[PDB]
C-alpha cells in the first residue's frame, strides 16, 4: 500500500504545516502537525478540559472502533515549551488513503496554552523512532512503524512548499518530484531521531568547507539551527544583519537580497535559496525581518528544520538499518 | 516558531 496527503502552511510565514488525518469510525477529520522529531500521535478530544479547547476534537464515544488501552497513560513535552497528557485509545487511523488499524491515539485530558491558542492545529502525528514514545507502562508504535508491514517500501518522503502546498508520501519515491539523483547518508538511532552527519557547507558563491555537522531532520521545527561558527559565516555576507537579544536571533532589513546557503550530503550539495532564509517581518509592516538560519547552541543539537527541508525532496528510509536521502528540486 | 520532543 501507499498514501499521499497534501500538507499546507498554517499561516503566511510557513510556521508549521498541517496534514489531514482521519480517526475512528465514522472518520473524524482532524488537521495534525506531522513531526519527524517526536513519536506520539495525540489529539484534542471530548475529554479535553473545556476551557482549554478553542480546534476540531476527537470524540472516542462516537467511534465504534475505539478501544480503551486499560491502565495506559501518556505525558509529553517539546523543545518550544508546549505539553499535553491523557489516556490512550487504539483506533483506526488513515493518512492520504493509507489505513492502519490498532494505532495508539493518545486522547488529551489537558493541553498547554500554545496548543489552545493555535486554532489551526488539532494535534500531532510523530514520525521519529518508537523508542521516543511516551505511553506507560508499555510504549506504543508510530503510525509509520505500524504501516511498514503493509507498505510497498519501508519509506516516507517529505516535500514541503515555500509559501505553497506540498506533499507527504508513504511507501514510494515520486521520481517527478525532484531533479538530479538522491544521495543517501548513514543514520544513527542511538537518540531515537533521524540523526545524520552533513559533510560541510558553503555561503552564497563562496568555498565549501569540509566540517562534519551532526544533526536531526525535523519537520516539526520551523527554522534551520546550525553551529554558531557556521551561522556567523552566513550572516557575515548580509550587510544589515545582526543578532538581536530582545527578538531572540539574527534579524536583517526586509529589503535585502539574501545569499543562498549550501549543505553537504556525502559528495552531493543542497542549495537553500536566499528568499527561503527570509522568515518574514517581525510584525506586520515592520522594516525588519527574522532570519531563517539561527544558532543551535541553546538547543544543544543541530536541527535541519523546515527552512532546510523545504529546499529538498527528503527520503526517510526506515529499513532495519535506516538511512536518509536528499535530492534537489 | 515551533520546535517539536524532550
Amino acid at each position: 500500500s501507499t498514501g499521499s496527503a497534501t500538507t499546507t502552511p498554517i499561516d503566511s510565514l510557513d510556521d508549521a504545516y498541517i496534514t489531514p488525518v482521519q480517526i475512528g469510525t465514522p472518520a473524524q477529520t482532524l488537521n495534525l502537525d506531522f513531526d519527524t522529531g517526536s513519536s506520539d500521535l495525540w489529539v484534542f478530544s471530548s475529554e479535553t478540559t473545556a476551557s482549554e479547547v478553542x480546534q476540531t476534537i476527537y470524540t472516542p464515544s462516537k467511534s465504534t472502533t475505539a478501544k480503551l488501552l486499560s491502565g495506559a497513560t501518556w505525558s509529553i513535552s517539546y523543545g518550544d515549551g508546549s505539553s499535553s497528557s491523557g489516556d490512550v485509545y487504539t483506533d483506526t487511523v488513515s493518512v492520504g488513503g493509507l489505513t492502519v488499524t490498532g494505532q495508539a491515539v493518545e486522547s488529551a485530558k489537558k493541553v498547554s496554552s500554545s496548543f489552545t491558542e493555535d486554532s489551526t492545529i488539532d494535534g500531532l502525528l510523530g514520525l521519529a523512532f518508537s523508542t521516543l514514545n511516551t505511553v506507560s507502562p508499555t510504549q506504543q508504535k508510530t503510525f509509520f512503524d505500524n504501516a511498514k508491514a503493509s507498505l510497498d517500501s519501508p519509506v516516507f518522503t517529505a516535500d514541503l512548499g515555500y509559501h505553497a502546498p506540498g506533499t507527504y508520501n508513504f511507501g514510494f519515491i515520486d521520481t517527478t518530484a525532484y531533479t538530479g539523483s538522491i544521495t543517501y547518508t548513514a543514520v544513527s538511532t542511538k537518540q531515537g531521531f533521524w540523526e545524520w552527519t552533513s559533510t560541510g557547507y558553503a555561503v552564497g558563491s563562496g568555498t565549501f568547507k569540509s566540517t562534519s555537522i551532526d544533526g536531526i531532520a525535523d519537520t516539526g521545527t520551523t527554522l534551520l539551527y546550525l553551529p554558531a561558527t557556521v551561522v556567523s559565516a552566513y550572516w557575515a555576507q548580509v550587510s544589515g544583519a545582526k543578532s538581536s537579544s530582545s527578538v531572540g536571533g539574527y534579524v536583517f532589513p526586509c529589503s535585502a537580497t539574501l545569499p543562498s546557503f549550501t549543505f553537504g550530503v556525502g559528495s552531493a550539495r543542497i542549495v537553500i535559496p536566499g528568499d527561503y532564509i527570509d522568515f518574514g517581518p517581525i510584525s506586520t509592516g515592520s522594516s525588519s525581518c527574522f532570519g531563517g538560519i539561527q544558532s543551535s547552541a541553546g538547543i544543544g543539537i543541530n536541527i535541519f528544520g523546515d527552512v532546510a527541508l523545504k529546499a529538498a525532496f527528503v527520503v526517510f528510509n526506515g529499513a532495519t538499518t535506516p538511512t536518509l536521502g536528499f535530492a534537489s528540486k | 516558531p515551533f520546535h517539536x520532543v524532550i
